[PDB]
């Protein structure tokens, strides 16, 4: 697989230097890594970090392209950019699935940090965290479907380690915690529902934030296991209770509270 | 139907149930093809039988299909059978505890992290309300298992 | 584990006492902080006099009645005993 | 050992040290040139927040110290509609 990886990497470099679309190339390359993972073979780190750099560069270029383009090309660029985001997620899953050295892990963390601070968003507004914890995140029908499973407790911890905005919101206002609570396989998968909830909570997720329809994470929980497990990790605070009472009683909080507190009552 | 559910083939089970078969009929000991579908880990067969109202009844050993699935470290089948609109708290927590215990001592499915996590999940489900708190029926200590008298508190767990 | 509030005209004390206890323990722990002797202090609770150390339950506060969410306001009086002049907290402004 | 939590109305709200240290700027006020290292008063001045929001804050201190691990038995802390938007700013200022 070494020769195939090297040839694919050279082709990807040649296509990238020519300023051409590489979402399909990155997708096929991640499919190749997933197929190699499914065969239980040792994985090199330098190609992983090189393709991570290529993927973050391609996602930046896709954002640049979709920033101003025709409407049919808007749809094409949005589809290709979301596909690039998904392929970056698959690459992060591959990176965290294999064993890497300290400097290689540092370089991978640097690339993920660069993409996270780039702040990518899909059509619905899912960041990298809202997709790594979403069970509705699409996985390609090829070999990526074998090892890249979402929600993943290792991708999320990697994104939290690289500093993803934990309290980020979708177009509906759903945090990264409003999405993992409504997981449909709590008992079957009480290792990526526990190691994610206990990761988001300790990374600074407000376990009381309200989305656009005013539903807290334990109010947006479709299963009883998530409610039990979220209420264990959640911590009480008088700023949360008082803001919740302000929102519930429909009190006018406009210009009678600090500007940094008008946002706090915005979602609590 | 019982042997079809016990095997890994679900098309035959679907064809049988599509013509109003007997998913509530008893086998030798107690099996209603649910105790056989929830033995090798065939989630689709369990789903099909639950959809056509195969009912939950104890076998000759007093083992519900949920408890049989929990005994064989079948987390998927336990997840499916814990959502039945009539499961009861005592059965839900005993199935979770049995699943966690089964993960501790097994060869094909040996996970001690899953053991602790399912035991803790069933513990938190016991101790959540304070009022009408569910307490564990701790058996007297057994010399074979050291001298541990179960874990009826989350602190010792 | 019952949480009590000892209120004078201005000062206010937030203490905790065991259910299986008497009034003597809370008398001691309020004497320690306010440096006043137990015979001078009187638990003028709900416009009613109380005893010294007989029983927690008959005084008027129980585990359910006194909670950390809103503990029962137990007054305090000193010998000159003084009258109950517990100054109420400021009235919040009326919401629109 | 005990913290005297004055208010803007002059009310004293003596609570336990561990109960008051759950707040942030209470610990920040006690530290720095405000120790008064004789454990007799430990006063802190609140020249902006009224007495009733102190009542709610101290009740929350007892509420949090008592309720730190009790699963879902956590009782709902009652906030009056008029006292909210004043307990909110007070909890912001205290980093509560």
């Amino acid at each position: 697989f070494e020769q195939c990886i090297k040839l694919w990497l050279h082709a990807l470099h040649l296509r990238q230097k020519g300023n051409r679309n590489t979402h399909k190339d990155l997708l096929r390359f991640a499919q190749v890594f997933s197929q190699m993972i499914h065969l239980n073979e040792t994985v090199k780190a330098p190609d992983i970090e090189c393709v991570l750099r290529c993927s973050v560069l391609e996602i930046e270029q896709s954002m640049n392209r979709v920033k101003n383009i025709s409407d049919a090309d808007v749809h094409n660029a949005m589809d290709n950019y979301e596909c690039n985001l998904y392929t970056f997620l698959y690459l992060v899953c591959i990176s965290t699935k294999t064993q890497c050295s300290e400097e290689d892990q540092c370089k991978i963390n640097k690339q993920i940090y660069n993409l996270i601070h780039l702040d990518p968003r899909t059509r619905e507004g899912f960041t990298l965290l809202h997709l790594a914890v979403n069970s509705n995140t699409p996985v390609d029908d090829f070999h990526t479907n074998d090892v890249c499973s979402f929600p993943n407790a290792l991708v999320t911890k990697l994104l939290l380690d690289c500093g993803a905005e934990v309290n980020a919101v979708d177009n509906e206002g759903n945090s990264a915690l409003h999405i993992i609570v409504q997981y449909n396989r709590p008992i079957s998968d009480f290792l990526t529902l526990h190691s994610i909830i206990i990761s988001l909570v300790e990374a600074g997720a407000h376990t009381d934030m309200t989305n656009k329809q005013n539903k807290t994470p334990l109010d947006k929980s479709t299963t009883g296991v998530s409610e039990i497990l979220l209420k264990t990790q959640m911590k009480m605070s008088l700023k949360c209770l008082a803001a919740r009472a302000v929102r519930a009683n429909d009190i006018n909080y406009q210009d009678q509270i600090p500007r940094t507190l008008e946002e706090f009552v915005g979602f609590h | 139907l019982m042997i079809a559910a016990y095997k890994g083939h679900t098309d035959v089970v679907r064809y049988l149930l599509e013509q109003r078969a007997d998913p509530n009929a008893k086998a030798h000991c107690g099996a209603t093809a649910l105790h056989f579908a929830a033995e090798a880990g065939h989630i689709d067969i369990v789903k099909e039988l639950i959809k056509w109202r195969a009912a939950i009844v104890v076998n000759g050993h007093g083992m519900t299909p949920l408890k049989v699935a929990a005994e064989s470290c079948k987390a998927d089948v336990v997840e499916l059978l814990l959502s039945h609109a009539d499961c009861d708290r005592r059965s839900r927590i005993e199935a979770l505890e049995l699943l966690g215990a089964s993960f501790a001592n097994d060869r094909e499915n040996y996970d001690i992290i899953k053991t602790y996590h399912y035991l803790y999940l069933a513990m938190l489900e016991r101790f959540q309300d304070g009022d009408n708190i569910l307490e564990k029926e701790v058996l007297p200590p057994i010399h074979a298992y050291g001298n541990r008298t179960e874990c009826r508190n989350p602190q010792e767990l | 584990d019952v949480f009590l509030m000892i209120r004078r005209h201005k000062t206010t004390i937030f203490t905790d006492a065991k259910e299986s206890s008497t009034v003597f323990e809370l008398k001691r722990i309020v004497e320690g902080i306010l440096k006043r002797p137990p015979d001078e202090q009187r638990l003028y609770k709900d416009d009613q006099l109380l005893d010294d150390g007989k029983t927690l339950g008959e005084c008027g506060f129980t585990s359910q009645t006194a909670r950390p969410q809103a503990p029962a306001t137990v007054g305090l009086a000193f010998r000159a005993f003084e009258a109950l002049c517990i100054e109420p907290f400021s009235s919040p402004p009326e919401l629109p | 050992m005990y913290v005297k939590l004055i208010s803007s109305d002059g009310h004293e709200f003596i609570v336990k040290r561990e109960h008051a240290l759950t707040s942030g700027t209470i610990k920040a006020m006690l530290s720095g040139p405000g120790q008064f290292a004789e454990n007799e008063t430990n006063e802190v001045n609140f020249r902006e927040i009224p007495s009733h929001v102190l009542s709610k804050v101290c009740m929350y201190f007892t509420y949090k110290v008592r309720y730190t691990n009790s699963s879902t038995e956590i009782p709902e802390f009652p906030i009056a509609p008029e006292i909210a938007l004043e307990l909110l700013m007070a909890a912001n200022f205290l980093d509560c």
